[PDB]
């Protein structure tokens, strides 16, 4: 699930390390 | 405060407390190698594989490197696994494994450490907590409703059980239900719970209910830094952008892109005709429950700085003609995509989530009554063959009240005062 037209999701942005 | 110290580790203090000391001191090389004598020499220390493993973690930080902060990793779990951990150090050695591995993204991973937290501490709120955002971070709302429902029946008072139960109920659509505990949790005070979305998620739950008190609540987020305005309440902001809700095209310097679009509109208009009579599905409908009423479906070519390849099979001369702009085409904060509303459509109020991008509409299809778009505190219509530009990162709306179809064509771009080296390197939205 993302973020495209508003900020529904916990968290927008999806952590993949350093 | 926090005893350590089994029985056999309290004999060997003084070892532990030297190597400990090159460690704070920044000597990463040297107390790793201290560390590592004391696990050999000491190889059930439950205190010398904690040392060992917080320099592990200290290294992948001055090394900024993947590989090592994964030994750190299995290091924090070779803690728990040996006999006669003290429960302060056991809990903060298994924290610590979860939180980096969630950095990394191993949240399957983050998830298993979260529930043995549980399990090993099960009079602990703050781990059924802490385990309720490993559960949000995978997607899986349903398990999280659970866990922050259990931690209410025992303490129904909890701050943060009580916003993070709410935010999982507006984004389940319980709008009036949410509030409340989105209210009261907020107000709480409790650590956690001073967070930019609770604030958002609540005055956008009184909107839509009708409670003016909503815009209260916008301005005390405002008061504590976590929207740069009442009107403009993104939360993944590059602060100190030019802010304003409509630009003109010159203001933005995307001339040639909005040339292009103005010159080119009839073959983007007719791919996308083509697109709604002989392949419908590739239209999707809207999923953020950001309708009140009607019906509002998108037919997206590029997001997150990724062609659709498939997608750009059904407009193929649009995906060509757009390839000369990358400041729209990698704009990994954005989207490029046809949108089409029907009569009989509201749109609520809503934020976009980034005020990195600007988002362009062309007009394709514009009924001649019944359709406009409010930003802030202005509202427009689109014109065919004509590019509107706003900041959707200001609160927008929209109607759709004519007698057919309006389709227009989005097109986001990086904002323009953002530098190359940002445009490269910040996080996809
Ligand atoms: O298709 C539309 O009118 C709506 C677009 C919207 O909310 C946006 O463009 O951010
Ligand atoms: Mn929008």
């Amino acid at each position: 699930g993302k973020c495209k037209d508003g900020l529904g999701e916990y968290t927008c942005t999806s952590l993949e390390g350093f | 405060k926090p005893k350590l110290l089994n029985k056999f580790d309290k004999t060997i203090k003084a070892e532990l407390d030297a190597a400990e000391k090159l460690r704070k001191r920044g000597k990463i090389e040297e107390a790793v190698n201290a560390f590592k004598e004391l696990v050999r020499k000491y190889p059930q220390s439950p205190r010398a594989r904690y040392g060992k493993a917080q320099c592990e973690d200290d290294l992948a930080e001055k090394r900024r490197s993947n590989e090592v902060l994964r030994g750190a990793i299995e290091t924090y779990q070779e803690v728990a696994s040996l006999p006669d951990v003290p429960a302060d150090l056991l809990k903060l050695s298994l924290k610590r494994r979860s939180d980096r591995q969630q950095f990394l993204g191993h949240m399957r991973g983050s998830l298993l450490t979260l529930q043995r937290l549980v399990q090993l501490f099960p009079n602990d709120t703050s781990l059924k907590n802490d385990l309720g955002v490993g559960y949000l971070l995978i997607g899986d709302n349903d398990n999280a409703k659970k866990v922050y429902e259990e931690v209410l029946s025992v303490t129904p008072n909890d701050g943060f059980a009580k916003v993070h139960y709410g935010f999982i109920l507006k984004a389940q659509n319980k709008i009036a239900e949410s509030i409340p505990y989105l209210k009261e949790g907020i107000e709480s005070g409790d650590p956690g719970t001073d967070d930019g979305r609770f604030y958002f998620h609540l005055g956008d739950a009184m909107q839509r209910v009708g409670n003016k008190e909503a815009y209260k609540w916008y301005e005390l987020g405002h008061k504590r830094g976590h929207f740069a305005s009442v009107w403009q309440r993104s939360l993944y902001n590059v602060n100190g952008l030019k802010a304003q809700p409509w630009w003109t095209p010159k203001e933005t310097g995307y001339t040639e892109l909005v040339k292009s679009l103005e010159r080119n509109w009839k073959l983007i208009r007719d791919e996308g005709l083509a697109v709604m009579d002989k392949a419908k599905g590739l239209f999707l409908p809207e999923d953020e429950n950001l309708r009140e009423k009607g019906d509002w479906s998108q037919f997206t070519l590029w997001q997150q700085g990724r062609r659709n390849e498939n997608a750009c099979k059904g407009a193929p001369k649009t995906c060509t003609l757009l390839e000369k702009f990358p400041e729209t085409t990698g704009c990994r904060r954005g989207q490029i995509k046809y949108s089409i509303m029907h009569p009989g459509t509201h749109v609520w109020p809503h934020t976009g989530p980034t005020n990195c991008r600007l988002r362009m509409h062309l007009g394709l299809v514009i009924p001649k009554e019944g359709c406009k778009i409010r930003c802030a505190n202005e509202t427009k219509t689109w014109e065919e063959g004509k590019v509107l530009i706003f900041d959707d990162s200001f609160e927008h709306e929209v109607w759709q009240d004519a007698s057919s179809f309006r389709l227009i064509f989005i097109v986001d771009v990086w904002h323009p005062e953002l530098t190359p080296q940002q445009r490269r390197s910040l996080p996809a939205i």
